[PDB]
């Protein structure tokens, strides 16, 4: 059969699985003639029913749309005469993988420089009425020569821009769980770009902590635990959060106060930077900042200023013996 | 047939669906029922 | 030429795949508007947006500039289009809702196969077969801009009457379902070209902007009166060669 768009995932030459997946889930490979690095991530169909995933298809449809030095790059969309190959520009590094070996040093500066990237990349997909959905230190990686990407839209949506009439109903179980915001957990069906900024104030503590500042292990450990950090949910900080069905149906803490910058003091140090983790880990929606205003905070002018990630991708070695001779 | 606000977004487009059934009337009105009886209808196409 | 990929030339629309098998043109542009009838029978059946129509319809014009006729059967391929097409609008349909209303229209006698059945499963995977190749063919390009974005926006721009306007987007569902412009000019010409069609009708002469531009220049700035008088003859010989023109 004719297929004059769709080549055959030949031209590219297999060389590494990345990560602990699947058998034949995303793979490092190169161009056979270019030699260019790319990202092979198979469309995966386990389950068939609905024919190609509408899932795929919104990840393809998204990414079609969204160019942006600081969103991942779909090539093009190959396959073996059967799958579905999605072909991106290969990105060295994921930031939960440098967060987690600790060996791997970050200045103050860089993580300003991390942070910066981050949330631009998120004005962007934003700006083009998208919601990301599943922002986490895994989905973001980091390119050999510095640069942030914004990766995995399979969770992505498009959303309206309706100030106006009537309310939306979007699918309400998204986001990882250990980076979902309040009012997903709450039952909100017509959230938006403020879920993905809450996921970018978790991220951002773990820049310094380290890792996950809220493990919970169910829906209702996970308010729990956001409570004892943010303070209690009470429609006197988050006005209408009565409203809610779950609000009352689900357990939850009500004398809690407040301790984001006294529980992260330890770590952060920098003011700035703890008043903005402060505006991002906010309760209400309409309360907590977003990638405008967080861009345009102190934190990202002033001393230090933002610099290149060439010295934390340095300490980052090539194996034992380097790491600790 | 009928103008639809191309500013709503996708999710948020009416069902094409004629509001009352199609009848097998052949006239001016029946044939402009809905897109499907006027080009069936007054232009005379079919598939099967 | 990536913008310029699903667009040809007269001559290239005249040497189709469907030609290369045999079919001749006024044979291959009746398959087109026959498949764009079921397509849009089956999307008010299943209730399908008119947008979820349109793009099914994009996507079967398309998939015959690369595909033949012969080796597809328009009424196979329309389907899995419009089934395809529904997810991409966000107005899915269940693959089974599908495949009954496919049935009812391509088979009003007999009776829906069991669910159960050898036939129906298999035909299920068909239908799922014939995604992937309608996906590869388009090159899973699958982002249509359609005339009546267009259309909508200058009417509102002219302060159309109700039943200029009206005329106007009807007129671009059919340029849709008749013609093969869609192939060969961008949406927004098309549009212009419904508006000046719906006009001549109408016997309206919008005014000319205050010592300056024309209608067609707040739609498009490619548009010259010359063209849309020959598109617009196009359209009504198009018009004229249907089946009927030959309570
Ligand atoms: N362009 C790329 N370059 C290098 N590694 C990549 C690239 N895209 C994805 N990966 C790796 O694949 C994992 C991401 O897979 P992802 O794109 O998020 O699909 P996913 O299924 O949603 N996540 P996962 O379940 O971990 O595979 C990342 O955490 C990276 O380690
Ligand atoms: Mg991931
Ligand atoms: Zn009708
Ligand atoms: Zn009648």
């Amino acid at each position: 059969v004719e297929c004059p768009f769709c080549d055959e995932v030949s031209k590219y030459e297999k060389l590494a699985k990345i990560g602990q997946g699947t058998f034949g889930e995303v793979f490092k490979a190169r161009h056979r003639k270019t030699g260019q690095k790319v990202a092979l991530k198979k469309v995966l169909m386990e389950n068939e029913k609905e024919g190609f995933p509408i899932t795929a298809l919104r990840e393809i449809k998204i990414l079609q749309l969204l160019k942006h030095e600081n969103v991942v790059n779909l090539i093009e969309i190959c396959r073996t005469k059967g799958s579905i190959y999605l072909v991106f520009d290969f990105c060295e590094h994921d930031l939960a993988g440098l967060l987690s070996n600790v060996l791997v040093k970050f200045t103050l500066s860089e993580i300003k420089r991390v942070m910066q990237m981050l949330l631009n990349g998120l004005y962007y997909i934003h700006r083009n009425k998208i919601l990301h959905r599943d922002m986490k230190a895994a989905n973001v990686l980091i390119t050999r020569d510095g640069v942030l990407k914004l990766a995995d839209f399979g969770l992505a949506r498009a959303f309206s821009l309706a100030k106006n009439s009537q309310p939306n109903r979007y699918t309400n179980r998204v986001v990882t769980l250990w980076y979902r915001p309040p009012e997903l957990l709450l039952g909100e069906r017509d959230y938006g770009p403020p879920i993905d900024l809450w996921g970018a104030g978790c991220i951002m503590a773990e820049m310094w902590t380290r890792s996950p500042i809220m493990q919970g292990n169910t829906e209702q450990h996970q308010l729990a635990l956001i409570s004892q950090l943010c303070g209690s949910i009470t429609p006197e900080v988050w006005p209408n959060v009565d409203n809610y069905e779950l609000y009352e149906k689900l357990e939850l803490v009500k004398g809690q106060k407040r301790k984001v910058k006294d529980r992260l003091k330890a770590y952060v140090r920098d003011p700035y930077a703890l008043d903005l983790i402060d505006k991002l880990l906010v309760l209400d929606p309409a309360q907590r900042i977003d990638s405008d205003d967080a861009l345009n905070h102190d934190f990202f002018w002033s001393d230090p200023m933002p610099s290149d990630l060439k010295g934390m991708l340095s300490t980052h070695l090539t194996s034992m013996f380097e790491y600790l001779a | 047939m009928e103008p639809v606000d191309p500013r709503l977004e996708p999710w948020k487009h009416p069902g094409s669906q004629p509001k009352t059934a199609c009848t097998n009337c052949y006239c001016k009105k029946c044939c402009f029922h809905c897109q499907v009886c006027f080009i069936t209808k007054a232009l005379g196409i079919s598939y099967g | 030429n990536n913008n310029k990929r699903w667009y040809f030339t007269r001559e290239q629309l005249e040497n189709s795949p469907s030609r290369r098998f045999g079919v001749d043109p006024d044979k291959e542009l009746s398959y087109r508007q026959q498949a764009a009838n079921l397509l849009q029978d089956m999307g008010q059946r299943l209730n399908v947006s008119q947008l979820t129509i349109n793009t099914a319809i994009v996507y079967m014009h398309r998939f015959y500039m690369i595909q033949s006729f012969t080796q597809f059967p328009g009424n196979s391929v329309a389907p899995a289009a419009l089934f395809l097409a529904a997810k991409v609008e966000e107005q899915p349909k269940k693959l089974e809702h599908v495949i009954k209303v496919a049935h009812t229209c391509l088979h009003p006698q007999e009776s829906l196969p069991d669910t159960r059945s050898e036939a129906y499963l298999q035909q299920v995977q068909d239908l799922v077969i014939l995604e992937s190749i309608i996906l590869q063919t388009l090159g899973f390009e699958l982002t249509i801009d359609h005339p009546h974005t267009h259309v909508v926006k200058c009417t509102q721009l002219v302060r159309a009457s109700k039943d200029l306007a009206q005329t106007s987007y009807f007129m671009a569902t059919n340029s849709l379902h008749l013609t093969t412009f869609s192939l060969q000019y961008t949406p927004p010409v098309v549009a212009c070209v419904c508006i000046h069609l719906a006009c001549k009708w109408s016997n309206w002469e919008i005014p000319v902007s205050t010592d300056g531009k024309h209608w067609w220049e707040y739609v498009d700035a490619t548009v010259t009166l010359e063209l849309l008088d020959e598109l617009t003859h196009e359209f009504l010989q198009i018009l004229e060669k249907t089946p009927n023109r030959l309570c």
